[PDB]
């Protein structure tokens, strides 16, 4: 039965351009099969529509596998930067994987969105069906 | 063109204010190929007098 | 007075053989001395059971303080790994020491289990009585 | 309407010496404008003081960045050390920044206490008014 | 013996599967004794013909 | 003065137990200038009797 609760398996990204110069690469995620929020959320495009105003726990996850010395991501409250993560791993090794994991307690109002973006543009990352690595979900306290 | 990151004013040409650091960035650590850190989306967006 | 909720300090580690092929070391963990949960969880050798269906929410941490570049470990919805965390610290520096954090909500069903497991073997980790740079917890949300 | 549930912005930091040895600077935390806890929490110098005795999920996350290997933070339960997180991010190269982040679940008895100090003295990390890099909070489960 | 990892096929003597990287990885670096990431049970598992 | 580092002793004059590693550190590594690990209040409180 629903209940404003969600887990997400972040299983691709899209471009995209932002309010204030945000165009990092929007970040899709996929239901978990038991997700079940009917009347809670509702979700296009990677940006996810709260239903009824309330305290939301938000938590958020990326796992980078690029060369790249700095990685990072931004939870936006509507069009505004709220929760982020950041990695700094360095030399030329090839072989860089680490998960950046950041959560936090969002205030939504009725109607109000949260959305998941990179820093970065086209940063290789983990994405695919039922992701174990990247993921992203929320619940009203 | 603003070359002011957080107060700190970049060099015209060879930086960039990068929104990761929120500091002024070397543009030759993004604008090069053989480094590992070579972003043309970056070099191209804002190191665009860059050589 | 008992609730369905618990954090634990991871104590030590115990080789363990897994279903598909996960033959990282299982973490143990010790109850923090304020937890109460009789008739909400059982644990045995790692293994966390829960007793009623329910949206649970765990959070799990495990300080890594070994040489090697690549250091991680998964959190497992019966025998599926659910969540992970990953670190990469470069360089022969002798001095490495991080923690590695994931979240997530796993909706587990009746009897269902979760444990903890590194992705390596014999990886030196923060393991003691009342650990707090090792750690991990549940609660129903 | 008041809740025991508030997001902190971590806007500055005090120097501070401890009980046993910790003389870390301790962090201070602003309101998020749409925090509502009277009669729930009660908060001077950077401690939260908890009005009720009830279990509380609390997370924490600092940004660092400065040229150190090895950086982190500590989350007291009254003068002990409960939670931490650590980052190990090596090379003398100027461009170091990272957010640590880690939670977990917290039993504070009716005025018990916490607050959140670094483990080092003097490291920049960031903090300013609405800072969505350096933040926490905490809620009642 | 499957050399499959994610679709890249590793290099039958020199490199193995890692689970870490999901990526193929080179053998020296787990079995080699000076280096920092020597890793015992990882060579003899995953490296058995290397050397 | 005690060196005990969670048991391991630390050098009396060249190392200090760093609170972060819990394991003895040099204390070149904090008390140089050149090095991007200098804290001069680490030096200070920790590595009294170096140099």
């Amino acid at each position: 039965d629903s209940r404003p609760a969600a887990h997400f398996h972040l299983s691709s990204r899209r471009r995209h351009q932002g309010s204030m110069g945000y165009h990092g690469d929007m970040y899709i995620g996929n239901d978990n099969e038991r997700n079940s929020y009917q009347g809670h959320f509702q979700t296009r495009d990677g940006v996810l529509t709260v239903t009824n105003t309330g305290l939301y726990y938000v938590y958020a996850q990326i796992c980078y596998n690029n060369s790249h010395d700095q990685n990072g991501f931004i939870v936006f409250q509507g069009d505004t930067p709220f929760l982020q993560c950041l990695n700094t791993v360095p030399t030329n090794m090839p072989h860089k994987v680490h998960t950046c994991h950041t959560s936090g307690l969002i205030h939504l109002e009725r109607n109000e969105r949260i959305h998941l973006k990179d820093i970065h543009n086209d940063r290789n990352a983990v994405l695919r069906e039922g992701n174990n690595r990247s993921y992203f979900g929320i619940f009203k306290v | 063109e603003s070359r002011d990151c957080h107060g700190t004013i970049c060099h015209p040409v060879n930086e960039f204010c990068y929104v990761a650091t929120e500091r002024c960035h070397p543009c030759i650590e993004v604008c090069n190929n053989q480094t590992h850190n070579y972003d043309a989306f970056l070099c191209a967006k804002e190191c665009s007098a860059y050589k």
